[PDB]
């Protein structure tokens, strides 16, 4: 969900600002795995609610998307959404998704699973 | 600015309740989300637009947002559709209640009870029961599906498309065809027990809306003293979220028993005879009456359609009137969904929505869910939370039970 991934978010970066000694925080920028499903609208002005009447308020949020990347492990070989994209996506793709060259079904997700926070800026 | 790399824990709708061996020690529940971020996108974007994104808030009534939205709209700019339309709008609304009503409690309510879990069709039982429940769903969506296209065919002011007289008589005689099967549903939830799987069978302050002939359509709040439209205090607390809504100072309930209770004398037909023989059960003092409630609630909007039908071809040829936007409206919509009372609060400025304020009734229902968890039992009380918890129909929901 995307106020519950946000809360996580804001929880994050409150966290570190009070582990920093931070007096404000000006500036997030999280990285998003496109494996998930959230809307980035709505996680942002999720963010934007819950960092009002915090020392993270009025904070500049920036979302940038991570690609997803699959690497089969039967023919061990490595493609990614986009290919399979061209013909919603994200979703626990196990169930439909193998590798163009096996018929394996096989696989694991290396990169666009997670979430996580690559950038603040502090003001002390 | 300066990078790092602080991992963001998201092992992960649902209801939390830790207890102890001292008794039960905490209970919150974080079952829905505010609304709040369509209220803050549709700003200046335009009317018809704005119109389109509000369905989009707890698909489940798809229907109902999208008519109460249109309904306030007109309500802003001044335009009052005719009796007609708005008998037909009654109508696809009643059909989103009979498929609401009857998949709710079918599917959900009924396993409950007979204890039932994975797939829900099975030989040795159901079948009738399924039946009865898969004929009322196709009805009321295929209602839906005719008088609507989200809804493509409500518009501001009309209806993008009408269908032929014919498929409305069909539907009368369908609507007959479905009213034993409702009245089936009636009874059979008649039987089942209330305010148990330790009842929570309490006093608790009902809210509804009045209308002449029906509880559909109103343009006035209906508790003990009623408002035309006001602003109920709205309090923020959090879990750790939406908004929780206080009436009077205290919290309150909707949904059908509301209806029942606040405008019950406004009944007729079947659903009043039923009503007069089992008052005592859909009392206003009990949570697991409103599944019951629902039930009276289709036999009523079964026949209540029929009529509205009737309406319909009082005036045999018809068309969708036009409407011109003007500035200043501001309408309040205060419709009942099958969750409960809905609130719509449009206003209009150069065209564009400038205001708005959407109050979804499990909102309502929310206080008072936690409220209502005055079960004790030593884990099976999960079951019983659960079966509290479906007894005001929200649109999803799941329970964890906590020990420490
Ligand atoms: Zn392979």
């Amino acid at each position: 969900h995307e106020w519950a991934l946000a809360d996580a978010i804001v929880r994050t970066v409150l966290d570190y600002a009070q582990r920093e000694g931070a007096s404000r925080v000006k500036a997030v920028r999280v990285v998003l795995g496109e494996l998930q499903d959230v809307a980035e609208d709505i996680v942002k002005f999720a963010m934007e609610q819950l960092f009002a009447g915090t020392i993270a308020e009025g904070a500049e949020i920036e979302f940038v998307e991570e690609e997803a990347v699959f690497k089969c492990r039967n023919c061990n070989y490595e493609w990614k959404l986009k290919e399979v994209k061209d013909k919603f996506i994200p979703e626990v793709v196990h169930a439909f998704l193998a590798c163009p060259k096996c018929g394996s079904h096989d696989f694991e997700v290396v990169k666009g699973r997670g979430v996580y926070v690559a950038g603040i800026k502090i003001e002390k | 600015y300066l990078p790092i790399t602080v991992d963001h824990i998201a092992r992960v709708g649902g209801v939390e309740i830790v207890v102890g061996d001292d008794g039960v020690k905490e209970v919150k529940l974080n079952i829905i989300e505010g609304p709040r971020f369509f209220e803050a996108i549709t700003l200046g974007k335009k009317l018809d637009e704005a119109l389109a994104i509000y369905p989009r808030i707890c698909s489940f009534c798809s229907a109902a947002h999208k008519l109460t939205a249109v309904e306030a709209a007109e309500k802003a700019i001044g335009f009052t559709p005719r009796e007609e339309i708005q008998a037909l709008r009654e109508v696809l609304y009643i059909g989103d209640m009979i498929e609401s009503h009857a998949l709710h409690l079918y599917l959900l309510v009924l396993p409950d009870y007979l204890g039932y879990s994975g797939p829900l069709h099975m030989i040795d039982e159901y079948k009738k029961e399924m039946s009865i429940a898969l004929d009322l769903k196709n009805l009321g969506s295929w209602m839906m599906d005719e008088l609507g296209s989200h809804q493509e065919n409500a518009v501001l002011g009309g209806f993008g498309k009408l269908p032929d007289k014919s498929v409305l008589e069909n539907m009368k005689r369908r609507l007959k065809e479905a009213l034993p099967k409702a009245e089936y549903t009636f009874e059979l939830f008649t039987k089942l027990e209330q305010y148990e799987e330790i009842t929570h069978i309490a006093v608790k302050p009902r809210n509804g809306v009045y209308g002449i002939y029906g509880d559909y359509l109103k343009a006035s709040d209906g508790n003990e003293f009623p408002s035309e439209e006001y602003r109920e205090h709205i309090k923020e607390f959090v879990v750790e979220f939406a908004k929780h809504s206080h009436y009077h100072g205290k919290p309150f309930m909707v949904g059908a028993i509301s209806r029942l209770v606040n405008n019950a004398d406004t009944l007729y037909g079947r659903a009043k005879e039923l009503y007069e023989s089992y008052k005592d059960l859909l009392r206003s003092t009990n949570p697991f009456a409103n599944n019951l409630a629902q039930a009276l609630e289709l036999v009523y909007f079964t026949e209540r359609a029929i009529d509205l039908i009737d309406e319909a071809l009082a005036k045999w040829p018809i068309r969708p009137r036009d409407e011109v936007a003007l500035k200043d409206g501001f309408g309040v919509s205060t419709t009942e969904a099958p969750r409960g009372v809905l609130v719509y609060a449009l206003k209009v400025e150069n065209g564009r929505v400038s205001y708005a304020d959407i109050i979804t009734p499990t909102a309502f229902n929310l206080a008072m869910m936690e409220q209502h968890v005055r079960m004790m039992a030593e884990k099976k009380l999960k079951l019983l939370a659960e079966m509290v918890v479906r007894a005001y129909d929200p649109c999803i929901s799941c329970s964890v039970h906590v020990a420490r």
